[PDB]
RNA sequence: ACUGAACUCCUCACACCCAAUUGGACCAAUCUAUCACCCUAUAGAAGAACUAAUGUUAGUAUAAGUAACAUGAAAACAUUCU
């Protein structure tokens, strides 16, 4: 709930799109197990997708750990320095693939309420309204009920 | 009559912690120039008073020894005397009470 | 820490300070006994619609007074003690229809007064007064501050209004405050003898404001209207007024001319700005009496 | 029961570099299981809450309440140990940092009413806690001036944005 | 120029103080016994040239520090903030003492000092202000006084009542600052380096150096202002609660050089008077005192 | 409502009131100095002073004997009243008793006063003493006094 | 003419607003079989889930620091007095 939670204004890291687009996902850390059903879905993700995924985005460094665990996870790290942990657990190759894509195309800015949808650094061109726009001028700048 | 609803902590905290129900600071405290203990002004020094009352307690004990029984209050005046002092000419003809110690500085 | 004036004075200095300040109050009273001689304000003759200043008097006590028709009228005695003019405020500044004169009462100690008040009285050149009351006056009635006032300010035959704080009866029950009947003493009546009855109607889910119920009684200002002045003693400055006056004995009352419609234009012959004894136009006798009053030391009354 | 407050005197900080402000000394002390109501004790705790040691001892001396002598004892004990063990130079330069009363463990007895009815009466106990900080006591925050009110009001008007636009 | 002169004197004061501090080998423990009526036989084991009567007081209670105005060291008046030298007997002196003779003398000596301080910085630079001294005056006399030589330009000039109220508020400001009266005892020479600009201070220093077998003289500093004093002073400025500069009087045989005796009266915080009584005391201080 | 009510109600009634006061007075006569609750000391104080005046009347006065008989329960104190206390206060016309406020009672937290007859044999009470004439303020006031006397 | 819905259109998404009742898709924790081995998997079992019964036990609040309760006096603490 909006009152019950924090808010941010819409932004990017370092005006991302302005010059050149930079992928914000920097590091990916996959924890899988050799045995055990939880890591099964993830196991075959490392059989096929990992390799071609890593080719697709050379910016991301991928680390696969392969140690005993009851819950396999993925640690997404971003340029700005945010860390996002996601438990892949008992998920099919396809829905794991969707996750890894979703991580790779987002920034490190936190997911809370985003206030205004639009953000301008120069909102006006002609000049912001003030109460002395579209109000006429007087001879010698005289106020009403002036003596002279 | 009976309360219709429980009073909350905030309501109660306003009752209890207002300056009216608080303890007020006393501003009439001073140092006893005699003994250096703390006394309230307008009141006798607690230390100094104890000191007097312990002396007067012992004097009353010596009064009992000499009087020796109830209903024997004398028809003369009284004077108290310490070690190495003598009654004067005007002291003659009044009740004498002796002591085994020196006269206090404060008692003259 | 709080300090009173005696904290740091030896036994030698105490009587000295006491006598010194006593001297100075006497000196300050001495200075101002000649108002007309000292550069005064213009004195205007009386015209209709004019209101003059009043006095501050102390209630001494009560006495009987007799009239020629043989009737007995109780009088209250009012002593005018160290009554002076304090401050004049114009009609503009006071934000009123009338201009205003401040009058002081019983002389009081400097040691028990507030800093600013002591400063105010220093500027005047008078010792501090106990009570202050404001009188609504017309422009012509203006009196230069510092001018003393006397009981001969009023004359017999004149009606006055008297206001003072009533006698304080503290928290009282409904029965003595509002004269509620209360409940019977016998025939049952369990623990209800002096209780207020039903407070309100059941239909209304409240109690109407300003309902009569037990509370703090007395100790409030009340005025008595149209009290005749039977007698003036000029030496002691005693006003003798008809009937009862509010407040205890040795209290300070505010006494001015009556407001009542019957006596609206009766101020013609009454000494307008104030009575000035220093004027020496005619030296007022020991006592002043009303026509009807039986004189103390006059022959026994016959109805023949 | 928890006894954290006692252990607070066993904290050792590592030695300071010469280029450092002198750390104030720090003493925690308490009394447990005082036969007195915790809320009644609060008023006395609250009273001495920010004052220097001596000034608190003065205020407590002439105070008529039962717990007042108890607190006096605790304060004198605390002052003594501050000088002796906590390496405080002067006994006078201490002020009460925090003064708190807690609920101690309580017993239940019976109260006999009319008919056969009864109630459960509680023998009330409480703890008192104190903390002493070496140095002069903190000067109280000054009352808010008209200029401060004005200053902040200006700040407040300047913070307005046109809302629900770009 | 005076603004540089004042800070120069400070630097000189500071360097001498630092020199006197440095010749002390670490810390030597002196023993000081309390010979007071109250709390007897107390022995304070103090630092040799560091610890003060104030430090002893603040071993005892705040009641001492609050209500201690002077010290007796071997029965000699001693500043509260003066560092000790050797083992001795110490007792403290208050205003409400039986014989506050020494205490009263010290109080007036200090008030006169701060009056001189405020007078100096009350006039603009185009005029010349020259402080000469504060003469020793019995407390039973009207008020304390400081003697001043002003510019020849201000020969006709007499201060108005508003000017007096001006000085009043100015001295009050000094009290509010609450400045300790730092003391320093030195040989004559270094003090002459401090005061060589005003001859009226030069000769006064020479007087004190001659009268004493040693060339020891006392210099009391109130924050920035340094002044030569004839004896011990009050610890802090806060001690004063009432302080009005009453009048200025011209001395009669002053055809060669005009002398203006500034007079004012003061009361400490412990002994404060009612409004009316203080007023009558001001009246007396308006009279010229000799 | 109770303006100008002089006596304060004390015991379990007016009879008891007198009886408590009489006990206090009896004590004070005998011992010459007594600690009691502040209200009761103040209340009894007046009757103590009034007793000395009756004592001043002498043994020969039959009225005074009857009064002393009632107010002193010990009957051995009556000689003391008339042959010790009355002679002692020969010079003074009034002011025989002094009363002071001392620290509150421990048990009760009651206001406590000591009352004593003046010029007794006992060690003297620590009494409030005004500051010395040599104080700074007193010296300045003495200064003002000097001005006024020497002006004329 | 304008304003004016969850009606209708628009960019995307779609099982995602009836009582009793009836049908269906999942699932917390626990034990067992076999896995797993920083807390899981597939099944088999079951005392398998509490915002409510003037529910039952324990703890702490509200009323509330409320109502209420209590020690004849002085003293040498011998004694005396009411
Ligand atoms: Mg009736
Ligand atoms: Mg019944
Ligand atoms: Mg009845
Ligand atoms: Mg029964
Ligand atoms: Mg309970
Ligand atoms: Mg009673
Ligand atoms: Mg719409
Ligand atoms: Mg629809
Ligand atoms: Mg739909
Ligand atoms: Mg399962
Ligand atoms: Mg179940
Ligand atoms: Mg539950
Ligand atoms: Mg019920
Ligand atoms: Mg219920
Ligand atoms: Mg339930
Ligand atoms: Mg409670
Ligand atoms: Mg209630
Ligand atoms: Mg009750
Ligand atoms: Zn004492």
């Amino acid at each position: 709930t909006a009152r019950g939670t924090p808010s941010r204004f819409l932004a990017s890291v370092l005006h991302n799109g302005l010059g050149r687009y930079v992928q914000q996902l920097q590091r990916l850390s996959f924890s899988v197990s050799r045995d055990g059903a939880s890591s099964r879905g993830a196991r075959e993700f490392v059989e096929r997708e990992v390799i071609d995924f890593a080719r697709r985005n050379p910016g991301v460094v991928i680390y696969v750990n392969s140690r005993p665990c009851c819950v396999p996870r993925v640690v997404a790290e971003y340029l700005n320095g945010a860390v996002r942990e996601e438990s892949i657990h008992c998920k099919s190759v396809e829905e794991i693939s969707t996750l890894v894509q979703k991580l790779a195309d987002q920034s490190g800015l936190d997911v809370i309420r985003i206030r205004k949808p639009f953000h301008t650094d120069n909102p006006s061109i002609q000049g912001q309204w003030h109460p002395f726009t579209n109000k006429p001028t007087t001879f010698r700048g005289l106020r009403p009920r002036e003596v002279q | 009559a009976a309360p219709k609803n429980r009073r909350t902590i905030e309501v109660n905290r306003c009752r209890r912690r207002n300056p009216q129900k608080l303890i007020k600071v006393k501003n009439n405290i001073d140092v006893c120039p005699e003994c250096g203990h703390l006394k309230q002004k307008h009141v006798l020094c607690a230390y100094c008073y104890e000191k007097v009352c312990k002396e007067t307690a012992e004097i009353r004990r010596q009064i009992g020894k000499q009087e020796g029984g109830p209903f024997k209050a004398p028809t003369i005046e009284t004077v108290v005397l310490y070690t190495g002092e003598t009654p004067s000419e005007q002291d003659q003809g009044k009740r004498i009470i002796e002591r085994d110690r020196k006269r206090p500085s404060w008692f003259t | 820490s709080g300090t009173w004036w005696d904290e740091h004075l030896s036994e030698e200095n105490v009587p000295f300070i006491k006598q010194l300040v006593s001297d100075e109050d006497k000196a300050q009273l001495a200075s101002k006994l000649c108002p007309l001689k000292d550069e005064p304000w213009p004195i205007h003759p009386w015209e209709p619609g004019s209101f003059r200043v009043g006095l501050i008097a102390l209630k001494l006590g009560m006495m009987p007074l007799w009239t020629k028709d043989g009737q007995k009228h109780v009088v209250t005695l009012l002593q005018v003690q160290d009554c002076h003019v304090l401050k004049y405020t114009s009609k503009e500044n006071c934000n009123g229809k009338m201009a205003t004169l401040s009058v002081g009462g019983k002389t009081v100690s400097r040691f028990r007064k507030a800093t600013s008040i002591l400063e105010f009285y220093r500027e005047l050149g008078l010792p501090p007064k106990q009570t202050v009351k404001i009188f609504n006056i017309t422009d012509n009635a203006a009196i230069k501050p510092g001018t003393p006032l006397y009981a001969a300010h009023f004359r017999p035959g004149q009606y006055v209004d008297v206001t003072a704080k009533t006698i304080g009866k503290g928290f009282q029950g409904v029965m003595k405050r509002w004269g509620f009947k209360g409940q019977p003493a016998t025939h049952g009546q369990t623990k209800t003898h002096r209780r207020p009855g039903a407070v309100a109607t059941g239909d209304i889910g409240r109690v109407w404001p300003g309902t009569k119920m037990p509370g703090k009684m007395g100790n409030i200002y009340r005025t008595e209207y149209g009290l005749k002045v039977w007698r003036i003693n000029t030496k002691h400055n005693i006003i003798y007024v008809n009937g009862s006056v509010p407040g205890h004995k040795n209290c300070l009352v505010k006494v001015k001319d009556s407001k009542l419609p019957a006596y609206k234009d009766l101020g013609k012959n009454l000494p307008f700005p104030t009575y000035f004894p220093d004027g020496d136009e005619e030296e007022l006798p020991e006592d002043l009496y009303d026509e009807n009053v039986c004189q103390p030391g006059a022959p026994s009354i016959t109805f023949a | 029961i928890s006894r954290k407050w006692e252990k607070k005197n066993k904290i050792v900080y590592p030695p300071q570099l010469p280029g450092e402000p002198r750390r104030p000394a720090e003493i925690y002390h308490c009394r447990r299981q005082i036969k007195y109501s915790k809320d009644k004790m609060w008023y006395l705790a609250k009273l001495i809450r920010g004052m220097s040691i001596d000034q608190a001892l003065a205020q407590l001396e002439f105070n008529d309440k039962k717990g007042a002598k108890i607190i006096k004892e605790v304060l004198l004990e605390a002052q003594d140990m501050a000088v002796r063990d906590h390496n405080v130079e002067f006994r006078s330069n201490l002020y009460i940092a925090e003064s708190t009363s807690g609920r101690g463990q309580c017993l239940k007895r019976i109260r006999y009413h009319g008919r056969g009815r009864f109630g459960i009466m509680e023998k009330v106990y409480c703890h008192y806690f104190v903390k002493l900080v070496e140095g002069p006591p903190p000067p109280p925050e000054p009352p808010k001036t008209a200029v401060a009110h004005a200053k902040e009001y200006i700040q407040q008007l300047r913070s307005r944005t046109i809302v629900h636009t770009l | 120029s005076p603004t540089e002169l004042t800070e120069m004197r400070n630097d000189l004061f500071n360097k001498e103080k630092a020199r006197q501090l440095s010749l002390t080998p670490r810390t030597e423990k002196i023993e000081v016994k309390h010979v007071g009526k109250t709390d007897p036989g107390t022995v304070f084991v103090m630092n040799k040239n560091i610890s003060t009567p104030y430090s002893c007081a603040m071993h005892l209670s705040e009641w001492y520090c609050r209500k201690s105005i002077l010290a007796l060291v071997d029965g000699q008046p001693w500043d509260m903030y003066k560092p000790l030298t050797k083992s001795c007997e110490i007792k403290f002196l208050t205003f409400k003492d039986c014989d506050p003779g020494e205490v009263n003398k010290a109080y007036w000596r200090s008030c006169a000092m701060m009056m001189g301080c405020v007078i100096e910085r009350a006039f603009k630079d185009e005029y010349m202000v020259n402080l000469v001294r504060a003469p020793e005056v019995p407390v039973i006399s009207g008020a304390f006084c400081y003697d001043v030589v002003l510019d020849s330009k201000l020969d006709e000039w007499m201060p108005t009542k508003e000017n007096l109220r001006s000085f009043t508020k100015d001295a009050h400001a000094l009290i509010y600052k609450d400045l300790p009266f730092e003391t320093l005892e030195v040989e004559a020479k270094v003090a002459l380096e401090i005061f060589q600009h005003s001859k009226y201070k030069v000769d006064f220093i020479e007087e004190k150096a001659s009268q004493n077998p040693e060339r020891i003289v006392k210099l009391h500093r109130i924050g920035d202002f340094i002044d030569v004093s004839e004896g011990p002073l009050i610890p802090r400025t806060s001690i004063c609660f009432q302080y009005e500069v009453s009048a200025v009087h011209n001395l009669q045989p002053t055809q060669p050089s005009l002398i203006r005796r500034f007079q004012g009266v003061s009361l400490p915080v412990h002994l404060r008077a009612h409004f009316t009584i203080w007023d009558k005391l001001l009246e007396r201080s308006r009279k010229m005192v000799t | 409502i109770s303006h100008g009510r002089v006596f304060r109600r004390m015991g379990l009634g007016p009879e008891s009131r007198i009886h408590l006061l009489r006990n206090l007075l009896t004590g004070l006569v005998r011992h010459e100095r007594i600690e009691a609750p502040w209200a009761r000391v103040d209340e009894m104080r007046g009757y103590a002073e009034k007793l000395i005046d009756y004592g001043k009347l002498g043994d020969t006065n039959e009225r005074a004997m009857r009064m002393a008989d009632f107010w002193l329960t010990e009957k051995d104190l009556i000689p003391k009243l008339f042959q010790v206390l009355a002679p002692r206060y020969k010079d003074q016309t009034g002011g025989y008793t002094r009363m002071l406020q001392i620290p509150n009672r421990s048990l009760d937290r009651a206001k406590m006063a000591v009352i004593e007859y003046k010029g007794n044999c006992l060690p003297p009470l620590p009494l409030p003493r005004r500051d010395s004439h040599l104080t700074l303020l007193n010296q300045l006031l003495q200064g003002l006094r000097q001005d006024l006397r020497q002006s004329q």
